[PDB]
């Protein structure tokens, strides 16, 4: 099934063509064009006040890395290095030795965010949720050097977005 | 991004050169190197304007070649955000091409919706834009709940936004003659340029995928595309604005039937177990494992399989190599086929207009160029 | 929409439209930001038996 | 004293240019669903300074290949004229009592084509000679145009000094007697007023040209009244239609796709003029056939 | 919504104000009450001159009547 | 917050005076909102960090920091491995 | 004071250097979405003083959004030259401070600070409008820590 556009057939009929001379002598469409406008101008605008208001966001939202931790406070982390087996661009570079406990946990845990995507590949990947994506977005600097994180980074931002990203989880976890 | 170079036969212009390529990355170049499932946010990346559709081309691509069909609840959540893609791309395809000629405010009012949908795309995915949300296998997460109602309050009121949009445009005789009998394309050359989707449509040409080879779950839904008669710019943006308007009932129509099921096809080997399965099933620890390690192992074969894109004809040719790696996928897009054909579209005119035939192409530099 | 009804009324003669009617910014209508937590439906072959690979 | 009177007549005009750059955009902004400038100062009533503070701040990048000369000159003039043409304005008791304001005005407004045309020609760009080119052609295209208009409208005034057109209006808008003529004046002045480093005074030159082209249409057609014994009734009275007037400037502005170039000429040319001679003739015949011919003094 | 252009507008409209305010007053001033007597042809301005004679001081807009004459 | 205001402007900031050692003022920025009230302040749970806080732990910051870039207090990337190899040690016996 | 008069003038002078600074684009990709959908009503830029506009000589910043190819080096060095000074860049989106996604591809260059001097950078992919936003806030708050006139009266 189809439906036309541009034919009109026009009636030529003496009364038809008297409001189309009217139009293009008196202007009418245009007119109609100032009464949309002015009318767009007597309401309230859509603007938000940044910083003092932000627009909405979902529970979902992926933004800053942080890795997180247990109860006790251990890393999740473990080195399984699926994050960067699915990681799109390669941003994840991991590496593990011995861990004093007898452990042989990781030591390197950087992601590029100047190569990041930002897909959530890596919060899926991982098996027991160590890296996610935080709900913050805030953190433009202005050397390219700070974005690229490093182990420490990661863990300061996962004790940082802590409590917020926990609740996110506690409040997603259904979904995934 | 656009380098176009042309001749001024006075202020007449006899050929137009778009030496397109600036924003060229190889991107079946690194699609060569990642699984399926990492390449797929590249198609995300490819059309910036209907996203969440190219997904849509990648994902029964890699359907057809592992001959696995996606659940029929997962048909329908992809059917309603790529028609919202639909809303998505003709918002910016009439209001960049009236942004060209110089309306400002249809511009404005169409981007202040396009927030809407923006944040409905946050809701589910988790991303503004490029949700990388539908995979092969369906989709990856659920609906929140209550997005469902959300979307219907903002379809519910948004044919009354396309309204304004008509009003001061569609009468406005500085927009006809800013529009009409320019980029006129005769039939059989709209045909035989490669042209696809609204060119066809605009040029008079009964033929669109969504209907004649009705993919997914298009099937059940019922609509009428607006196949006009002149073909020209003018006649494109009146198909354009009733997309909108046919999209909006095709949201109608799946959103008050949308059935029940699961959101991914019950294959471990192709979708990634649930996050409650993986920590209890040992076969969802190993399934979920080499999956993100290499992926699914796609079997050999080649395939083209193409969808109605807001933009046209948008399809993938992929060769499997019989492993967990796609060998090479040709990124067939409208836009290039769009753009084949520019030559004679801005034959006939000068520059005040063709860049109005700029705007009805639909032309977007991450299709092309990739 | 706030506005008094002489706000209403002159841009309701300007677009000579209900305005009132379907506003464009979204209003406590909305679903509340926090829902109810799912329970998504099981996996059509999640039976136990009969639903071996080879099928 | 009379010092006085050119600065008074002078400062205003530049500090309410000033605030016309802030009214712009803000009009335009819940016009838009915007808010428009609310950050600088309150409602945004700082960034008419700021704007004009921090242009004259930044350095003069003119190309090698443009002549210092025209390229300083051209814009020098393009507020000069523009600043001489508030003058002769009749609000309540103009300036200069010119018995020729009219031709005065339209005079001086038939040499701002300069500003453009050497700005562009010294520009030495191919951008920007085509850009300069396009502009004089579409400005003197509708100088004719804009001539025409005023001899058809005064001609029942009684002559070309402004004073006499308030004693005309008096009781009647003239609109009412012209108002096929007034549609066509409200666009001719739209064309000319091109509007559908040393910057800053550029802009405020386009800008007092908006103003003041509305203001002459105001004192043309959207007549007022005017006591001797209290002038400041017909001074708020004209401020506030020449600011309507600028406020549909802005209206307009936001309101419509650009012309292209050919429609440009075939408005005019093809429509505008032959209607305009047509109008020009009703309005010299009625006069003669009513007896009601103006009094030259 | 839109109030806040007021404050846009009011100051342009006080600052195009001026103007007409400035040069209404200043003539009263200059010509004492009296606006500056306009002289659009030659009849009005060698009445100026006239009264200029007369006045004595020098100063047109200083007018004399029938207390001048005995 | 509101109920009244459209979704977007309903719940919304005035910034303290001074915080965490940093003045608040005439310049301010979006860092400065606390982990916890970020979720309510964006609209992500209706209810706030009033009522029922979220969960207490040893580990979560014991202060919100603000965006450190440009001061003092920046972000430095460095490796976290340790150096693979070590070169072999020259004895510094007598000699011969 | 002789340092008092200096810092009065410092201020007034980059005051608004921070509130009229007007943005300037090249839009390459998906970036040059979020680059005017803030010029969209939502989150409203106009109302900061800021406003998008070319304009190549008569602009304050650029927010340089995309992936930078090699084929446009030329056209980008060009234009930061033809930029008057003061100029800023902002570098939107992690193909363009840093490559990204394609960082590995041929026809990209890693990063825009190897092409440009990249001032304050936002990331995301793309970084969602308000991001940006921020960091242009960011970028006018650097402007306040100058010292243009008091480093040239300490000399
Ligand atoms: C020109 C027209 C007359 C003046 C403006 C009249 C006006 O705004 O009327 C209110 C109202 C404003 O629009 P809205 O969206 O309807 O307002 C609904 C809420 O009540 C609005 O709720 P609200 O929360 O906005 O109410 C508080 C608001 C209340 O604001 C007012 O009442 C406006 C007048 C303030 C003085 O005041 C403020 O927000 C404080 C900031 C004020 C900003 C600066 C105002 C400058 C006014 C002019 C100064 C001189 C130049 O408009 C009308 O009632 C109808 C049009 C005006 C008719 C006037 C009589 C003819
Ligand atoms: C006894 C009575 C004697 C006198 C009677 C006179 C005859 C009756 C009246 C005649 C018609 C009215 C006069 C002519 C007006 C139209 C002229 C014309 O060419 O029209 C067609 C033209 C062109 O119409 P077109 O594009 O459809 O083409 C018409 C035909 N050709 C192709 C030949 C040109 O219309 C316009 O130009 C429209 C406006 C374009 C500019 C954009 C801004 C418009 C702003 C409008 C709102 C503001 C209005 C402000 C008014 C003043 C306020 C102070
Ligand atoms: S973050 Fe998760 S997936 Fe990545 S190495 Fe650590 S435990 Fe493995
Ligand atoms: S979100 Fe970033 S780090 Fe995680 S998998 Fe995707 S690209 Fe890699
Ligand atoms: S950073 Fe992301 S959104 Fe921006 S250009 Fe690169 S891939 Fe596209």
């Amino acid at each position: 099934t189809y439906k036309f556009v541009n034919m009109r057939e026009p009636s030529m009929d003496m009364k038809s063509v008297t409001d189309r001379a009217a139009q293009t002598l008196l202007w009418t469409e245009l007119v109609r064009g100032l009464g949309m406008t002015l009318s767009y101008l007597f309401r309230e605008p859509a603007t938000i006040n940044y910083p003092f208001e932000k627009g909405p966001l979902s529970p979902r939202f992926r933004g800053e890395h942080a890795l997180r931790r247990y109860p006790s406070g251990e890393e999740r982390c473990i080195a399984c290095k699926l994050c960067e087996a699915v990681c799109p661009a390669q941003a994840i570079t991991i590496e593990a030795e011995p861990r004093a406990d007898g452990s042989r946990r990781t030591t390197r845990y950087d992601i590029d965010m100047t190569k990041c995507i930002y897909c959530g590949f890596c919060q899926e990947a991982c098996p027991v949720d160590a890296i996610v994506e935080g709900p913050n977005f805030e953190f433009s600097t202005e050397t390219h050097e700070e974005l690229l994180y490093n182990k420490e980074k990661l863990l300061n931002n996962g004790d940082k977005w802590e409590a917020e990203i926990a609740a996110n989880i506690q409040a997603d976890y259904l979904y995934r | 991004v656009l380098r176009l170079v042309m001749e001024l036969s006075g202020e007449m212009v006899r050929k137009c050169d778009p030496h397109i390529g600036l924003l060229h990355r190889g991107t079946e170049k690194l699609i060569e190197y990642k699984t399926y499932l990492q390449a797929l946010p590249y198609f995300d990346r490819l059309d910036y304007v209907s996203m969440m559709c190219n997904e849509q081309a990648y994902s029964l691509a890699v359907e057809k070649l592992l001959n696995i069909q996606p659940p029929p609840r997962a048909q329908w959540i992809r059917v309603l955000f790529g028609e919202i893609t639909r809303l998505l791309n003709h918002i910016m395809a009439v209001t960049t091409h009236a942004l060209d000629i110089g309306a400002m405010t249809p511009f404005f009012w169409m981007f202040e919706e396009r927030e809407k949908m923006f944040e409905f795309y946050e809701r589910v995915s988790g991303a503004r834009m490029h949700a990388a949300y539908i995979r092969p296998g369906g989709v990856h997460q659920d609906l929140p709940l209550g997005l469902l109602d959300d979307i219907y309050e903002f379809s519910k009121n948004f044919s009354f936004r396309i309204d304004e949009l008509e009003e001061m445009l569609t009468n406005n005789r500085i927009w006809r003659n800013r529009t009409v009998d320019i980029g006129v394309v005769t039939a059989e050359d709209a045909l035989n340029y490669g042209f696809s989707g609204v060119m066809l449509r605009g040029s008079g040409i009964q033929w669109d995928l969504r209907k004649t080879q009705p993919y997914d779950v298009y099937d059940q839904v019922e609509f009428d595309v607006p196949i006009g008669s002149r073909g020209d710019c003018y006649d494109r943006y009146l198909c354009r604005v009733e997309e909108m308007r046919q999209s909006l009932r095709i949201i109608s129509q799946c959103l008050n039937k949308m059935p029940p099921g699961e959101i991914k096809v019950d294959d471990a080997k192709v979708s990634p177990p649930k996050r409650a399965e993986m920590k209890t099933s040992m076969e969802s620890l190993i399934h979920h494992f080499k999956l993100y390690t290499e992926g699914y192992q796609v079997p050999p074969g080649a395939t083209y399989t193409a969808i109605e894109a807001p933009k046209g004809e948008f399809g993938v040719y992929l060769v499997s190599d019989g492993s967990s790696r796609p060998y090479r996928c040709k990124i067939k897009a409208p836009g290039f086929a769009h753009l084949a054909g520019l030559d004679k579209m801005s034959k006939g005119h000068m520059l005040a207009d063709v860049v109005a035939i700029i705007g009805t192409q639909d032309i977007v530099f991450g299709e092309v160029d990739r | 929409a706030s506005a008094t009804r002489v706000i209403q009324l002159l841009r309701n003669w300007a677009s000579g439209r209900d305005l009132q009617a379907k506003l464009q910014l979204r209003y406590q209508e909305i679903s509340k930001r926090t829902q109810p937590p799912p329970k998504l439906p099981v996996g059509p072959s999640h039976k136990l038996s009969n639903n071996y690979y080879c099928t | 004293m009379f010092m006085i009177n050119i600065l008074s007549l002078i400062i205003p005009i530049l500090l309410a240019v000033a605030f016309l750059t802030l009214v712009e955009r803000k009009v335009l902004g819940y016009m838009q669903l915007r808010k428009g400038p609310n950050v600088v100062g309150p409602y945004g009533l700082l960034q008419p300074i700021a704007d004009a503070l921090k242009l004259v701040t930044k350095e003069p990048l003119r190309p090698g290949t443009s002549s210092i000369s025209m390229f300083i000159i051209a814009p020098i003039l393009g507020l000069s004229l523009a600043l001489t043409m508030w003058v002769p304005l009749p609000m309540p008791y103009p300036l200069i009592n010119m018995n020729l304001g009219v031709l005065f005005m339209l005079a001086m407004s038939s040499l701002a084509v300069y500003s453009i045309l050497w700005s562009g020609w010294a520009s030495n760009s191919k951008y920007a000679l085509i850009g300069a080119l396009r502009a004089v052609a579409q400005t003197i295209s509708y100088e004719v145009t804009l001539a025409i208009i005023l001899l058809s409208v005064l001609l029942m005034n009684g002559s070309y000094t402004l004073s006499t057109l308030i004693t005309t209006q008096e009781h009647i808008w003239m609109i009412f007697t012209s108002w096929p003529l007034a549609m066509m004046w409200f666009i001719s002045t739209l064309a000319e007023t091109n509007r559908a480093g040393p910057f800053a005074m550029f802009f405020m030159a386009e800008y007092a040209n908006i103003i003041m082209m509305n203001a002459f249409t105001a004192i043309l057609f959207l007549g007022a009244s005017h006591d001797p014994h209290t002038p400041e009734l017909y001074t708020i009275n004209f401020v506030l239609k020449t600011l309507a007037l600028t406020i549909t400037f802005l209206w307009i502005r936001a309101s419509y796709p650009r012309f292209r170039y050919d429609q440009l000429m075939h408005l005019l040319w093809k429509s505008f003029l032959p209607l305009t001679l047509a109008l020009c003739m009703w309005h010299i015949s009625l006069p003669i056939m009513t007896a009601s011919i103006p009094p030259q003094s | 919504m839109w109030f806040e252009i007021l404050p846009g507008i009011a100051v342009m409209a006080a600052c195009l104000f001026i103007p007409g305010m400035a040069t209404a007053h200043i003539h009263k001033f200059t010509n004492g009450g009296k606006e500056k007597r306009v002289a659009h042809f030659s009849y009005q301005w060698n009445l100026m001159e006239r009264d200029r004679c007369i006045s004595g001081v020098n100063r047109y807009h200083v007018t004399k009547g029938l207390e001048n004459i005995d | 917050e509101d109920n009244k205001q459209f979704f977007g402007r309903h719940r919304w900031v005035i910034y303290t005076t001074e915080m965490n050692g940093r003045d608040t003022f005439w310049d301010v920025d979006g860092s400065m909102v606390p982990p916890e009230w970020h979720r309510w302040l964006h609209c992500m749970t209706d209810d706030p960090p009033t009522t029922k806080p979220p969960t207490a732990r040893k580990y979560i910051w014991t202060n919100h920091k603000f965006n450190v870039s440009g001061t003092p207090q920046q972000y430095v990337p460095y490796s976290t491995t340790r150096k693979k190899i070590q070169e072999w040690v020259p004895p510094s016996t007598p000699y011969k | 004071r002789g340092e008092y008069v200096v810092a009065k003038l410092d201020d007034l002078v980059n005051w608004a250097r921070r509130s009229s600074l007007w943005p300037m684009t090249f839009g390459l990709a998906c970036c040059a979405v979020e680059m005017m959908h803030m010029a969209a009503p939502r989150y409203d830029m106009d109302r900061f003083g800021v406003v998008f506009r070319a304009s190549p000589r008569q602009s304050d910043v650029m927010i340089v959004a995309g992936t930078l190819t090699n084929k446009m080096a030329p056209a980008l060095r060009k234009v930061y030259d033809q930029m008057p000074e003061p100029r800023y860049v902002v570098s939107m989106g992690s193909c363009a401070n840093g490559g990204g996604y394609y960082h590995y591809s041929y026809s990209v260059v890693r990063g825009c600070d190897r092409i440009v001097p990249v001032d304050i950078y936002v990331p995301g992919c793309p970084p969602t409008a308000e991001a940006l936003l921020y960091g242009i806030l960011q970028l006018q708050r650097k402007i306040k820590r100058e010292k243009r006139l008091r480093i040239w009266y300490r000399r």
